[PDB]
RNA sequence: AAACUCCAUAUAUAUAAUUUUAAUUAUAUAUAAUUUUAUAUUAUUUAUUAAUAUAAAGAAAGGAAUUAAGACAAAUCAUAAUGAUCCUUAUAAUAUGGGUAAUAGACGUGCUAUAAUAAAAUGAUAAUAAAAUUAUAUAAAAUAUAUUUAAUUAUAUUUAAUUAAUAAUAUAAAACAUUUUAAUUUUUAAUAUAUUUUUUUAUUAUAUAUUAAUAUGAAUUAUAAUCUGAAAUUCGAUUAUAUGAAA
């Protein structure tokens, strides 16, 4: 069954790149929070996939 | 002759593997179950606050699409949250091979059976 | 604008913080005691104060050593050092550091503030 | 914390007596520390070696 | 563009900016057009080997 | 000005709470919450009734940081092990004094909102203290009352009294005729200069009139004592007294207020603290036998040995400093026979129901719907949420863009 | 010279009566890679070949040390040592105090800061480390004072355990959650209002100045107390109250 399933992607390349550009001083958690909160606000105004 | 003996489940059906990342170490007990996880006796959301650390632990189970087929009792010590979460990730991948040795190639290809060697280097 | 003893305060300013900011000799601990004594709740603001309460603050402020009186005490302690001819007194007269700081470099603030008639 | 201080002081005094300890309830500086410090003279005075070497 | 908005929280300013861009309005499309105009002018300067 | 009428100027937590972002949500038709017909709604996501929404908004049952803006109106999953279990004990137990516990984000506030919804349906008068920190943080006025020997807080009491009036059915309040005559100072800006006082005669005026008395700030403490006394003497209508974030009270023995000697004021020296603990301890007894007292802790507050000892979970350690153990609160809680109800974590079937509702609400990302098998999603989200934590489940679905 | 090697990493054996517990460990020995294999493609000096991709196997991904020659007659006679030359009641030796800490300008290297992708509080069945140190010691808990219920911080009193995989220095910190935050009328308050209630809306009041220094910043300075020492004046460290510069 697994032979025909692609290995799931570890991470999203674009989101990881955007997060690291926001990040400073190694504070990745803060950077991920800012992006997720910003994308959460985009969904709540557009109601589409941010 | 060789020094390798086939790994097998113990008397309680548990696969025990050890993993290391940075200064952290993790000893996990994997048994067939329904997806229950305990880290040092604590809930996963309690011990690991970062969702990215939780996702790293789940990745090996996501590769073999067996996230709801095993109960994990992970014990970890040393380093910080990232080292411990990825040390558990490495140990779960090594413990899952006993349940089905045919999936080792998929685990190796995903990169979860490789021990990360990077550690803090004294400046030279 | 609320005026207490000449000082002007913006309405939004918190009383305990404003008092320790505009009045010489009153710090954070002293300001909190004044507010506690007058029945002002911890985070009350200036615009809330009534005229009877503004007079009560001025009364309590007038029974303390603040403003000129407090500044005079510092000016008189510095003058005494010069009068007795102590090493520290000379430093104040020469506009040099008085607490052992090196002078080969830096010492800029002591050059602007150290004086017998210290502000 | 609810144990009366008088009761806890009686225990401290008796305990100190049994264990030959100095009981100073007031807290006055007594110099007992000076009387208990170790003598470092012998170690300090041997820094440069034993002087009674064959010459 | 986000840092010109009024919110004290960067997440709010970033969210608002991303919402406006997803709805078509953005002042950075002018920057892109000006970078592409310059490149079209210097098309002959390309080497192609 | 830099701020325009519609500009989002607040921080993220307040913007999501206040920016009315649910307006764009898609209207869904869900069953209504009714405990009398729980059999038809058990283990299903339900909305509240129109009468329940109005009361719960005035009580403060819905709070910020609950992802309520994702849906047109706040919704709740009727659970068997949390909602049905707790509500059955509330209807059967004779004491009816409970404290809701559980790990942070497990759903303690939602359970309390479901108890408020039940009370509204069952014709009860709800007195809710949503955020006790408001009367302990020292950010509103306080005054000492000589006749009560307590520190009254007029600003806070005015807000509380209006909430009790706007959140409860006027008919229920009108049914409770007054038992004593009351006189207060008149602060109504219409006849205050004509009528020095407003009199409330017994058997003629009701508790509804008492909740509409406009008095001076210095006499507002005596109005709160009358309202509680009138509601504690009547036996017609059950009174449900609730306090969310009660852990704040247990861990803040001394408020931020300071007396005239710059000494912090003990929380039980405030009328709000004394009133709250009199109802919990049993000093203030309610005549009606269906009256209840439901308390809920919050994970945003610090923990110490006070609550565990009061609940009998650990032995009493006398040498614990007062900052980590308040023996007076333990005595009051144990005098009231308060019982603990721990909110369990969600099971995998309950996670399936919540994620199936989220799919219909269009709140799930495209990475969890396209190219992923439904069974895999449920297993992954049950693992990433700590095996049931509702708050970690929502964050994994709507607040994890990695 | 490279290397061989040692280290790290992976694994095996041995050792521990698994309470010196970290067996998820410790440290002796040995093994392992300078990875290997096939497959298609592209070039070639086309062959018993390279560059790529592809599948397969594997834990496998990083470091070290030392020198061969020569130059700057580069630094050091102040780490110590040698020749020459000079001093020998002094250029040698000891004690007291002072200086090496002076202050116009200039230069190098650092620390702190100039606020909201960032600072400040709080988080006790105590989120989560590593490597070191303790017989010329490391100092627990407790109590007392600053000081207030307590906590926190500082010191005193007292001196438990450990000379150590045992006890102590020492509950790592950031993180994360909540609260707060001048500039900012983006606030607060009084009424009324709401199906946003830790909140919305309405009407009033909430300052003036202002390219600017605040609830940022912590230099400077007054006073009191403490710590080490025989001794803190030139010239040490810490705390409290007050001061609050430049930026
Ligand atoms: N039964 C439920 N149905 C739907 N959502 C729920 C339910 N229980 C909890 N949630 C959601 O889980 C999150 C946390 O809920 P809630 O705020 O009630 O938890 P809590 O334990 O009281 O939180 P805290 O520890 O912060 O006080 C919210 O997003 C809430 O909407
Ligand atoms: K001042
Ligand atoms: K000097
Ligand atoms: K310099
Ligand atoms: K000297
Ligand atoms: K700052
Ligand atoms: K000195
Ligand atoms: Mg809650
Ligand atoms: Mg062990
Ligand atoms: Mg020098
Ligand atoms: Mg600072
Ligand atoms: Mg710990
Ligand atoms: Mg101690
Ligand atoms: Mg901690
Ligand atoms: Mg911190
Ligand atoms: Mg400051
Ligand atoms: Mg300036």
């Amino acid at each position: 069954a697994l032979k025909s399933v692609p290995i799931p992607p570890r991470k999203n390349a674009t989101l990881d790149h955007i997060t690291n550009m926001i990040m400073r001083h190694g504070k990745k958690e803060k950077a991920q929070t800012i992006l997720s909160r910003a994308l959460y606000l985009v969904y709540c105004q557009t109601r589409q996939d941010p | 002759s060789n020094n390798i003996k086939i790994k097998t489940l113990d008397e309680f059906g548990r696969s025990i593997a050890v993993g290391k990342r940075k200064s952290s170490t993790a000893k996990v007990f994997v048994v067939r179950g329904t997806g229950e996880i305990l880290v040092n006796g604590r809930q996963l959301n309690d011990y690991f606050l970062k969702m990215k650390d939780r996702e790293s632990i789940m990745y090996p189970l996501q590769v073999i699409e067996s996230v709801g087929k095993y109960n994990i009792f992970a014990t970890t010590s040393g380093g910080g949250p990232t080292g411990q979460a990825e040390s558990i990730m490495h140990a779960i991948a090594k413990a899952l091979v006993v349940f089905n040795p045919l999936l080792k190639s998929r685990l190796h290809k995903a990169g979860v059976l490789t021990r990360d060697y990077r550690h803090v280097e004294r400046k030279k | 604008v609320v005026h207490i003893l000449g000082k002007g305060f913006k309405g939004k300013e918190v009383i305990k913080i404003a008092l320790a900011s505009k009045f010489y000799g009153i710090g954070k601990t002293t300001a909190e005691k004044i507010c506690s004594k007058l029945g002002l709740y911890p985070w009350m603001r200036m615009h809330q104060l009534s005229e009877p309460q503004i007079m009560s603050i001025a009364s309590e402020l007038s029974t303390m050593t603040i403003e000129g009186d407090a500044r005079a005490i510092v000016k008189d302690n510095i003058a005494l050092k010069r009068k007795i001819g102590s090493y520290s007194g000379m430093r104040h007269t020469l506009h040099l550091p008085v607490r052992g700081q090196h002078t080969r470099n830096n010492a800029k603030t002591a050059r602007k503030l150290n004086k017998i008639d210290r502000r | 914390m609810n144990v009366p201080k008088a009761r806890l002081l009686k225990v401290a005094e008796l305990s100190a007596k049994i264990f030959d300890q100095n009981f100073n309830p007031s807290g006055i500086r007594t110099g007992s520390k000076i009387l208990n410090e170790r003598l470092k003279g012998p170690s300090v005075a041997s820094y440069y070696g034993n002087p009674d070497i064959l010459k | 563009s986000a840092n010109q908005r009024v919110s004290s929280d960067f997440a709010v300013r970033l969210g608002e900016e991303l919402t406006a861009i997803a709805k078509g309005t953005s002042s950075a499309f002018e920057k892109r057009d000006q970078i592409h105009k310059t490149a079209i002018a210097h098309r002959a300067y390309i080497q192609l080997k | 000005k830099r701020v325009t009428p519609g500009s989002l100027y607040k921080n993220w937590t307040n913007t999501t709470h206040t920016a009315q972002l649910q307006q764009t949500a898609v209207p869904l038709a869900l069953p209504i919450f009714n405990f009398d017909d729980i059999s038809k709604t058990l283990n299903k996501v339900v909305s509240y009734s129109n009468k329940q929404y109005k009361s719960l908004h005035h009580l403060g049952s819905f709070k910020k940081s609950q992802f309520n803006e994702l849906f047109q109106k706040p919704v709740c999953l009727v659970r068997e092990d949390a909602t049905n279990s707790f509500l059955k004990k509330l209807v059967s137990h004779p004491v009816k004094k409970f404290i809701i516990t559980g790990e942070p984000g497990v759903g303690k506030t939602v359970l309390l909102s479901q108890a408020h919804a039940y009370a509204v349906d069952s014709k009860q008068i709800i007195i809710n203290i949503s955020y006790p920190e408001l009367f302990l943080n020292g950010r509103n006025d306080f005054s000492y009352d000589d006749d009560l020997k307590l520190f009254i807080q007029p600003m806070y009491l005015k807000k509380l009294i209006r909430k009790i009036l706007k959140a409860n059915d006027p008919a229920l309040l009108k049914s409770i005729e007054l038992s004593k005559d009351y006189k207060f100072s008149n602060a109504n800006p219409k006849n205050a200069s004509v009528k020095p006082f407003v009199t409330l005669n017994k058997t003629k005026n009701t508790v509804l009139d008492l909740l509409s008395v406009m008095t001076h700030p210095h006499n507002r403490g005596k109005l709160m004592k009358a309202i509680i006394d009138e509601l504690s003497v009547q036996s017609k209508v059950p009174i449900m007294f609730t306090v969310d974030n009660f852990s704040k009270v247990l861990t803040t023995a001394y408020s931020a207020y300071r007396n005239t000697e710059n000494k912090q004021i003990y929380s039980l020296d405030l009328q709000m603290g004394k009133l709250m603990m009199d109802i919990i301890s049993g000093e203030t007894k309610f005549a009606n036998g269906e009256s209840s007292t439901i308390l809920a802790i919050s994970g945003v507050d610090r923990t110490n040995k006070t609550l565990p000892v009061a609940l009998g979970k650990i032995p009493v350690d006398p040498y614990v400093t007062r900052y980590h153990y308040e023996p007076k609160f333990v005595e009051l809680l144990q005098k009231g026979n308060v019982t603990e109800f721990e909110v369990p974590k969600l099971n995998k079937q309950e996670v399936n129901e919540l994620i199936d509702y989220y799919k219909q609400s269009n709140v799930l990302l495209d990475k969890d719907i396209t190219g992923k098998k439904w069974e895999n999603l449920i297993d992954e989200k049950y693992f990433l949420s700590g095996n049931g934590n509702p708050r970690e489940l929502l964050k994994s679905l709507v607040l994890s863009h990695r």
